[PDB]
């Protein structure tokens, strides 16, 4: 039994490759391989294009009060 | 998910056409893993002897400041790679 | 509280028969309850447009079948709200 | 019903059919002739049998068709099992997974056998009762007790924790012959000494019984483990070695593993724990290895772990593989120093008949004498493979035809209707323009 | 099988219950000769008792060949294993050329397995131990059966069951109104789901309730399975479905083919063997057709010798157009088929001829037949006199255009002017070379 | 704007030029002369629409600079984007993964395209109370814009429903068939004004209708792509990487009868389409060889081929 | 994306213990809340290999790839 | 002791043995003679250390046992640790790991080097006691001079709990890691002096090979041990080029441009000559050196004859060093220096009759018969090798000259003779 090899480099090197949020753009919207198995067609073609949120609707439920509470069930 | 195999999936029951498909004699045929380990049990008691003549553990990687956030990332993938993993390597206990 | 299998050679010249012992009544009764066959849902039926139920609205408690059953039986309850009070 | 293994080219021969003093028969065991080249064999298969001399080789060489792939399946089927015969054509060691010299050493490793013989104390019995008694909730020790039975005995046994899981395991009931192996635990149910009761549902239909064994219940047997030098290389190459084993994917083993198996082989042979059983590596039409293949088998015959090495070719002065250098059978003459050559002399007519009987016998078929002279002519005049396969064809035409025998009009019909490769070429010859290239 | 392939009309060998070729039988026209060895080959394969038998089927392009072979296959049927290839498949990236011919040899070895799958459907009514009136021990109580009731759509039935299917049932979880099914083979109890005539329209199960099973609570059946000895192992070399850390990889890792060892094909054999004694399996050897055998190199041809000397392989049908060729692999060696005169050795040839006019004609009768076209008697003989030159080839891949032409021009017949216009569209391989030859020049290389 | 679809060498093509009765008018659709092989373009056109035979292999041969792979993108532009329309070159098959002959079946099966169509039951709703006692048993309530109703659920659901981690003023549907849960997006409320949000989450409107509800989905794939989807278990991945190596037969043929089986069924419909190959003349004799046998099966698509070499 | 990234712990706290195995960061200067507008140029290469493999996923296949 | 380390062909060659103006000396530094490539060696050397201009090449070209190596070496002795010297042989960028080109580039970028400097805080000394309780925890450390309690963190209390750490253990911890190693126990190395916290300044030296690596993959830095790099895409080696560009602009880090060395450069194919014809042309190729004793020899790969194998594209790029044969008394130079190196004394007589051998055989034969007449010597009990042990080293041992005439009388019996 040998100890390990303790290989010893620069902290800057570790940082090579990142990158600062302020200086990269969203990668995710080409995520075309990671909508597979967690997207399905409805969603993409019959749901969304019908139930996509506008800004009107968004500034009405935002100014909006908070809806009344939800009544208690009642057994009739 | 077993295409083109005397193996056939996992039928729901006698309902399922894929019940009366398959028969046991061509399942018995086929030998997993888990199988030809207790098959080789003698052979692998009294045949399985070679050592390396040095043993080591991997090279490690030290900077004086590392990104904080590298060495967490890498402890919480090894442990969940280690807690979904290490279950399953029970049965090369004999062997290792 | 003990499970005894027990496994004998018997004449029948001879025959294998397997017993299983329980030590005490609960053991029994838990691993065989001797449970009743249950019973058939009744199949229930909207009553606004009395076609086979589909639905059930938490707030009422009425199943329901149609979007307009759904509005009749909120409007009701509506109504048994200002009624009542 | 037929077997997986049918009548194939060589079924006919069960051995070189020699007598004590390795004198060849006449036609003994589907030999017929090639005494000299019998002779020859059977004192190379002394020298297998007799295993001391490591790294002997031995070249069959002669015109196609002689009998030199027959001679070694007579050698091999002469060996029996016990003796390691790896037989494998010089194509196949050209490997996209490992290299000509791995496949070489593999090959040469699958013919050597490493045996290991130890007594181990084994019960044997009938079971009368077994009672197990486990916690009902919880983790808990169970308590057992089982009686095993023989026609001269009886004893109760009592059972700890891990022989109750064992036999919980197998499902072991009353009735059942079992055999318990005391060190390692293991039960193998080998049969039911009688039926279970018939008020049960849902059972199936009951197999026939087992006789109950005789003698005392703890007896002690010697068991006997076989591998090769090649399935301990494998095994011990990597974890997943017991897999590669049978889905090859072995890659090349590391020399450091190959000498260590080799060091523990012989301190095993040193200390009585385990014998070397050498066999035998054949490889048909050796004139497929290139220079490098043959480079490796000059220094690999010098190991004290090699087999006999028997290679057969047709080959006369021709150009060795990887190289542009003639060569006597396609080898170069380092190798060919190396190694004994046996020749194989042609047939003749008789020898030629004597064949033919003997592959009609092995076919069952009935055949005329006139078709026997006329068949014989045949394969005089064209070859005797295709005599051979005449033989089959015409039996199918005399069983069309509603016949027994095979008569010399079923020859002439399976004749016009299968040609050799001489009328072939000829036909090809009055269409040259036809076909495709030349 | 509704698309019309180039052998879309080759349902078998025309020949007579004597073996005699009829003229025109089966979709098959001419080669009379070459269709009676073909029988008798086919009366070999179907004896079942030689091995590693080869057949060379030699003649110039465009002679029935492939045809031929086919219609063996046809003649043979889908119970006989018939495995094609082309010589150009050997040349693989990821096992030896001879890994893959092996691959193909025990792909042709068919084996089919009948059993007797007995089965107990119901769903569960009763579940009552048979107690016994003196408990063993004196304390406690013994259970000596347990009644199952299974309830099924016409009928019901009790099975008096070992008291060992306790513990199957508490681990199953079944209870009263559970659908199972129990196999007398295994004497395990699978619960398949409770009765849908339990579940309300507000439940939310996918896979809890399930129909009543109809038919018998008793169900027996003969299952037939046809495998192949390469099935089984491609199945033992890389098994899939275990839980266990190698399984886990092989999934992961890109599947790949590995060359399967001896090892593991004795074992196959001795399985089969232990099958076929016991009465479960019967062995269906098969046909292996090599297309294109010229395309095989040296080493390819070297280790056939050794796979048809085997008492394993099947019976082998190779095919070659060529004629005295250079062996590919070997340099400047001619052999009369591309083959080596050791292969040709151990083969029978078959003998294919070419075609009269008349037999190109009725050929071509035939394939019009086939693709769903009617052709007049004087588009027929016009198109056989251009099969007189060019090829048949040509001839019977005019049809279809010509097919396509009258139809747009409004006719439901080819005329002669139709395949007068799709000949002059269209050109063939040696009005080609002749426009090459007549302008080397201009063209590349 | 700046489109990454530019002039190209074939931009000025969209079609054959040929008017109903196949006959080439002198300059149409961007092509201009060859009137003859145009009006065999059309034929050969006209057997690709039909569909009826398989394996039919034509040849376009002539000087460079002649308009070969012009006829050949004016046959792909009459042809549908429905119809597979395959366009490799022959220096294409020479792969470092898998053999040229199946480089030749894989390029012969992207040329056969299959439109599926499933049709399937499913729940959608927003959730409103999902209540859990104790992991056993619960009840869940969803609702639309015009209903509301409650659900029991049982083992499985209640798992289903925590790994993914469903919470109130989520909108989901889930398969009545199969019980799988995907989340579409959540409803926004006057308190789920996030400073930061997830890459998943999205703010959808509440659903209107009824809750239960029929998806259907048709789609055209080729047999390549069922050939690996069930060549490995994420053989989807190898559709984006290429990595799918050589697939077993017993695969292709098992996908082959499942294909048959779904066409008489009337889940899928099968479209033949056209492979071309371009300077087919680098092909070796082994790919002439394989192909010689491949255009016989009845799975295999119109070749088209084109050289210029004498 | 709700990306978190913790890098170090602050100044502040660098006493808190006499010997910790910690990357102690300043505090940063300007605001919370930053907005930086940028053009960012990728090439088509680039997209075809972000999308060639998956990225992250917990799954066992995911990790052991 | 025998450490690893033993008497090579080239371990006598310390440097050049030039003066300040670049002029060679007869003898210094293991060098003997070739006054002209020594001071072009020198030339290139002092282009080397400015390290202004990229890309340079230089060919050492001349006949087999002309110094070749001996000056490559020499100018490797010359540079000293700090600047790169990648050495490798043609055969080397033949490989079924990567592409040759990929090779190459890995073989360029191993040449160049970014020096980064950074201040860390090392707590070295010899522990007292070590307190851990349910987390908090203190540890005392000493030295010979001062002793120090400190309350310990979670992290580092995790860090000395995973490596065993007991009292009388000297041990050396990076306070910003918790690196912990233990360096042996005290009461066997003695106890630091001076004080317990130190602030160092260490000094990295990583080729851009080496960032390439550590960056591609997580745990990537792997492959700088077992191979296994792949190929590298060229999207991460741009992006690494551009940080290091940054990184030199702040002021973060230096550029050390090195030397390759790729001996027997003939064996290159005409792709690897074409991609280095241009890869010669960047601004972060470093120096590269190659040698070769072929004449007008055809290309590997083609079936074109060049001056040296190398095609008339790259020989445009590169500066022809040419190596001349050596005189006698530049053999017996030679020969002397070998021997001290081997430690083995000769009569003058000896020496002649060497030189004579070396002369008419070769340099290279004559070194290796000195050890051989040692060993006689040592034989027969003598302390000084002769003119008999040579003569008996000459008979026992032959040349290729003798050795080609003996096979030549018996050409039948050796194996394919053409
Ligand atoms: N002396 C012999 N006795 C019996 N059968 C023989 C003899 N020689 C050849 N045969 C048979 O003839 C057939 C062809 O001979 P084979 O050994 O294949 O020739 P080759 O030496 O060219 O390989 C084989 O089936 C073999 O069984
Ligand atoms: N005797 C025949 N009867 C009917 N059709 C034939 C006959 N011979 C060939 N064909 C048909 O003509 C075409 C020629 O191909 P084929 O002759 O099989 O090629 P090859 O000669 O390479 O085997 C095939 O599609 C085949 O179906
Ligand atoms: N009939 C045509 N009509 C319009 N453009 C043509 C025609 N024939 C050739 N071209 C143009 O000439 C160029 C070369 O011809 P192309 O068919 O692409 O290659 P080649 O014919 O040499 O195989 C193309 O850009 C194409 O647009
Ligand atoms: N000028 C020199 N000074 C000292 N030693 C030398 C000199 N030239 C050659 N040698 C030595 O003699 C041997 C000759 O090898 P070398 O000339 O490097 O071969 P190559 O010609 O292949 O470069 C080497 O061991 C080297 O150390
Ligand atoms: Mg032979
Ligand atoms: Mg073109
Ligand atoms: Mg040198």
């Amino acid at each position: 039994i040998t100890p390990g090899i303790c290989f010893s480099t620069a902290s800057l090197v570790l940082r090579a490759t990142d990158v600062h949020p302020l200086q990269r753009i969203d990668m995710g919207r080409f995520d075309l391989i990671g909508l597979e198995g967690r997207v399905s067609r409805y969603e993409a073609d019959t749901f969304l294009p019908r139930h996509r949120l506008s800004r009107r609707v968004l500034l009405e439920v935002a100014t909006a009060p908070d809806p009344p509470p939800r009544p208690k069930p009642v057994k009739m | 998910q077993p295409v083109a195999s005397p193996i056939g999936p996992r039928s729901p029951g006698p309902s399922h056409p894929t019940f009366w498909t398959y028969t046991e004699a061509a399942h018995r045929a086929v030998l997993f893993p888990q199988q030809r380990l207790d098959q080789l049990s003698e052979i692998i008691e009294r045949f399985i002897f070679v050592m390396p003549p040095v043993e080591a553990p991997p090279p490690s990687l030290h900077a004086c400041h590392p990104p904080p956030w590298l060495a967490p990332r890498q402890a919480a993938f090894q442990e969940q790679l280690a807690s979904e993993l290490w279950p399953r390597a029970r049965p090369l206990h004999r062997i290792v | 509280p003990i499970i005894t299998y027990h496994s004998v050679t018997v004449p029948l010249a001879r025959c294998s028969r397997t017993f299983i012992t329980f030590s005490d009544d609960a053991t029994f009764e838990e691993w065989f309850p001797q449970g009743r066959p249950p019973k058939v849902p009744v199949r229930e039926v909207c009553p606004v447009t009395h076609r086979p139920a589909l639905y059930r609205d938490p707030v009422t408690d009425i199943p329901y079948a149609t979007a307009r059953a759904f509005k009749i039986i909120r409007e009701a309850y509506k109504k048994y709200i200002t009624a009542h009070g | 019903v037929t077997r997986i293994e049918r009548i194939g080219a060589h079924s006919h021969i069960r051995g070189l059919g020699l007598d004590d003093a390795l004198e060849p028969r006449q036609a003994s065991q589907g030999m017929v002739g090639q005494l000299a080249a019998r002779r020859a064999a059977g004192v190379v298969l002394e020298m297998i049998r007799e295993g001391k001399i490591a790294g002997r080789a031995v070249l069959i060489a002669g015109q196609p068709g002689t009998g030199k792939t027959a001679i070694a399946m007579g050698m091999a089927q002469a060996l029996g099992p016990d003796t390691p015969f790896t037989a494998i054509a010089g194509s196949e060691i050209f490997s996209l997974e490992m290299s000509k010299t791995e496949a070489l050493t593999q090959a040469f490793r699958r013919s050597i056998g490493v045996r290991i013989k130890e007594e181990t104390e084994i019960i044997e019995g009938e079971v009368v009762e077994i009672q197990i008694d486990r916690p009902a909730t919880g983790t808990g020790s169970k308590v057992g007790k089982l009686t095993l039975k023989t026609t001269e005995m009886e004893t109760i046994y009592d059972l700890g924790t891990k022989m109750i899981e064992s036999l919980t395991k197998d499902k072991v009931q009353a009735g059942d012959v079992i055999t318990i192996d005391k060190a390692t635990g293991k039960i193998s149910k080998l049969g039911r000494s009688f039926t279970r009761a018939r008020d049960y549902d849902a059972m199936g239909s009951q197999t026939k019984f087992v006789q109950c064994p005789d003698g005392e219940l703890q007896k002690r047997k010697e068991v006997v483990h076989t591998v090769s030098l090649h399935e301990i290389d494998v095994i011990n190459s990597r974890t997943q070695g017991f897999l590669a084993l049978f889905s090859g994917d072995t890659g090349e083993i590391k020399s450091e593993v190959r000498e260590q198996i080799n060091a523990k082989v012989a301190e095993w042979r040193e200390e009585g724990k385990a014998e070397i059983i050498p066999g035998v590596l054949f490889i048909d039409e050796v004139h497929m290895l290139d220079i490098e293949s043959f480079s490796f088998l000059n220094r690999a015959l010098e190991s004290d772990m090699a087999p006999v090495l028997i290679m057969a070719t047709n080959r006369g002065i021709t150009r060795i593989r990887g190289t542009s250098y003639q060569s006597p059978h396609g080898i170069p003459i380092d190798l060919l120093d190396r190694l004994l050559i046996v020749s194989t002399t042609p047939y003749s007519e008789k020898d030629t008949k004597q064949i033919l009987r003997i592959r009609c016998e092995e076919e069952d078929v009935e055949m005329s004498e006139d078709a026997y002279t006329v068949l014989t002519r045949i394969g005089l005049e064209t070859s005797l493979r295709y005599a051979i396969q005449l033989i089959t064809a015409a039996s199918l035409v005399c069983r069309k035809r509603k016949g027994t025998e095979v008569q010399v009009d079923d020859i002439k019909r399976v004749y016009s209707l299968f040609l050799d490769e001489s009328r072939s070429t000829q036909y090809m010859k009055e269409y040259q323009d036809a076909f495709l290239f030349n | 099988t509704q698309r019309i392939a180039s052998h879309s009309h080759v349902k078998g060998l025309g020949l007579d219950e004597s073996g005699l070729a009829k003229q025109a039988a089966s979709g098959l026209v001419g080669q009379e000769n070459a269709r009676e060895a073909c029988g008798v080959i086919v009366e070999l394969i179907k004896s079942k008792k030689m091995a590693g038998r080869a057949v060379l089927l030699a003649g110039p392009p465009g002679t029935g060949k492939t045809a031929l072979a086919l219609a063996i296959a046809q003649e043979l049927g889908s119970k006989v294993p018939f495995c094609p290839m082309v010589g150009s498949e050997v040349y693989s990236t990821e096992i030896k050329k001879t890994e893959v011919l092996m691959e193909n040899f025990r792909r042709a070895i068919g084996l089919r397995i009948k059993e007797t799958k007995e089965v107990y459907e119901g769903e569960v009514t009763e579940l009552t131990p048979c107690e016994t009136e003196n408990p063993m021990g004196g304390y406690g109580k013994t259970i000596s059966h347990v009644i199952i009731g299974l309830k099924t759509a016409k009928g019901t039935k009790q099975l008096k069951l070992d008291p060992s299917i306790f513990e199957s049932l508490q681990k199953e979880r079944v209870e009263a109104g559970d659908v199972i099914y129990i196999e007398a083979n295994s004497g395990a109890v699978k619960r398949q789901g409770r009765c849908d005539t339990y579940a309300t329209e507000f439940d939310l199960e996918a896979e809890e309730y399930v129909p009543l099973p109809k038919g018998d609570v008793h169900k027996k059946k003969e299952i037939i399975q046809d495998v192949t000895l390469h099935d089984l192992d491609v199945a033992n070399a890389r098994p899939q479905g275990g839980q266990d850390i190698l399984s886990m990889m092989g999934q992961l890792m890109k599947p790949k083919k590995t060359e399967i060892t001896d090892k593991l094909r004795g074992e196959i054999n001795k399985v089969v063997n232990k099958y076929i004694d016991q009465g479960i399996a019967e062995l269906v050897p098969g046909v292996l057709f090599v297309d294109e055998v010229h395309m095989l190199d040296i080493e390819c041809f070297t280790y056939l010798h050794r796979a048809l000397e085997s008492s394993i392989a099947p019976i082998v049908i190779f095919a070659s157009n060529r004629g005295n060729c250079v062996i590919r692999g070997t340099e400047d060696i001619t052999s009369p088929h591309g083959i080596p005169l050791d292969l040709l050795d151990r083969v029978m040839i078959i003998r294919t001829m070419l075609y009269t006019p008349q037999e190109m004609k009725q050929i071509i009768k035939i394939r019009a037949q086939t693709e769903g076209i009617n052709i007049s008697e004087e588009a027929l003989n016009h198109l056989g006199e251009i099969g007189t030159k060019t090829t048949l080839r040509y001839s019977v891949q005019l049809l279809t255009p010509a097919n396509l032409l009258a139809k747009i021009n409004g006719k439901d017949s080819i005329e002669k002017e139709h395949v007068e216009e799709i000949s002059e569209l269209f050109y063939d391989a040696k009005s080609s070379a002749k426009i090459l030859a007549d302008q080397q020049d201009k063209y590349m290389k």
